[PDB]
């Protein structure tokens, strides 16, 4: 019981069951063109090693057969034309499925560290690119005084391409983590107790003020 | 605020999702990987979730007549007989009835009593449970099944159950003590 997730033990199935197979079919590969054809009194035979049957696995696997290497055996090449209606069918699930998995991570996970020096403001609700920038061009305004707050946003949602970009502008002094205000663990992760202030925008379009309130 | 208080006003709050728990108190130290029942709003009875019943699929199954038990207390008395009388569909009737049937107006009800002044009060400065459930039967005839305690000593007002505390178990003569009384 060490793989908790949904997702973990279905990746770890999908992996486990490709790793499987994919060995397992290089071995009976090997074995009939190492062999021989028994129709051909084994005279009909092709010495591969086992490593050259996972690579032509995988090179047909993929589709792409450069036939630098390739069967010669009758049963082996029957074997070879089976193996491609299933790995085909495979096709379903498999690679597309795991790259879709793995890619779901969260990427702003992860917790503020707070310096002895510095203040910081934690900033929630209603968090988007247009919302982000007419804050920040205020409150890092040229004319306001020279004050070195630090700015932590915290919010449900990865952020949009042009928000990343207003990020990454501004990553000497602003911060984004993935999380909510209703959860004490990323109260935690923002170090609420060591901010200054924390401001709560609202979303002034929503469809009704009295939810957004 | 009532000047002729506040926090000191008794409140059960029925939530519908218990994660809510969190907000119902302060200097109680939230965490969501925390289940309801352990909770400081449960433990001291103010927080009620529907959530908390449904091992009672189980308890039927394994035994029926701890489900009678327990809907006879909670519910003061509805036997099989009203749910048949309402399912009629005229209402609860009834009026002045036969000295008959008032005779189970005596039933056993679930109650409190203080241990700080009466006749108990005895046992509430330095005595142990035990001495209390004995002394009571004995003379009461009334079983204590927990307390209800303060948790600060020293000083809030908020108090927490302790089912069916150890023989040994020190009493303080704050306490309130839960029993079954059949007057
Ligand atoms: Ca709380």
């Amino acid at each position: 019981n060490v793989l908790k997730t949904s997702t973990l033990i279905r990746l770890v199935q999908l992996v486990v069951s490709f790793v499987s197979l994919w060995l397992t079919a290089a071995g009976f590969l090997h074995l009939l063109e190492n062999s021989g054809d028994p129709f051909f009194d084994f005279g009909n035979a092709q010495h591969l090693t086992y490593w050259e049957c996972l690579y032509f696995l995988m090179v047909t696997m993929s589709t792409v057969g450069f036939g630098d290497i390739f069967a010669t055996t009758v049963l082996g090449r029957t074997f070879v034309v089976i193996f491609i209606m299933i790995f085909i069918g495979l096709a379903a699930s498999f690679i597309p499925e795991i790259a879709e998995i793995l890619g779901k991570r969260q990427k702003y996970g992860g917790s503020y560290k707070k310096e002895r020096g510095k203040r910081h403001v934690v900033v929630c609700g209603y968090i988007t690119f247009d919302s982000v920038s007419n804050f920040l061009k205020d409150f890092l305004h040229k004319d306001r005084e020279d004050v070195d707050v630090e700015i932590v946003f915290l919010h449900k949602g990865l952020p949009g391409l042009e928000l990343e970009g207003l990020l990454k502008r501004h990553f000497t002094q602003v911060e984004y983590f993935w999380g909510s205000v209703m959860d004490a663990n990323d109260l935690e992760r923002v170090k609420i107790q060591e901010a200054d202030a924390c401001l709560v925008l609202a979303n002034k379009y929503c469809q009704d003020p009295d939810q957004e309130d | 605020t009532f000047d002729d208080a506040g926090a000191n006003v008794p409140l059960i709050t029925e939530l519908a999702n218990d994660s809510n728990v969190q907000f119902l108190d302060q200097d109680d130290d939230d965490d969501p990987d925390t289940e309801l029942y352990m909770t400081q709003p449960f433990a001291c009875g103010t927080a009620f979730a529907v959530s908390v019943l449904d091992s009672l699929m189980s308890t039927s199954y394994f035994n029926d007549n701890a489900l009678t038990l327990i809907r006879t207390l909670i519910t003061g008395g509805a036997t099989p007989e009203l749910e048949q009388i309402l399912a009629e569909g005229a209402g609860m009737r009834g009026g002045y009835c036969s000295p008959a049937v008032l005779a189970n107006r005596d039933r056993c009800r679930v109650a409190q009593i203080s241990l700080f002044d009466g006749p108990l009060a005895q046992f509430g400065q330095g005595g142990h449970y035990g001495e209390l459930f004995v002394y009571a039967l004995r003379h009461f005839g009334i079983l204590c099944i927990g307390l209800y305690r303060f948790r600060d000593t020293n000083p809030s007002s908020k108090r927490y159950v302790i089912t069916n505390p150890p023989e040994d178990f020190p009493l303080l003569p704050t306490d309130q003590v839960y029993v079954l009384t059949y007057k």
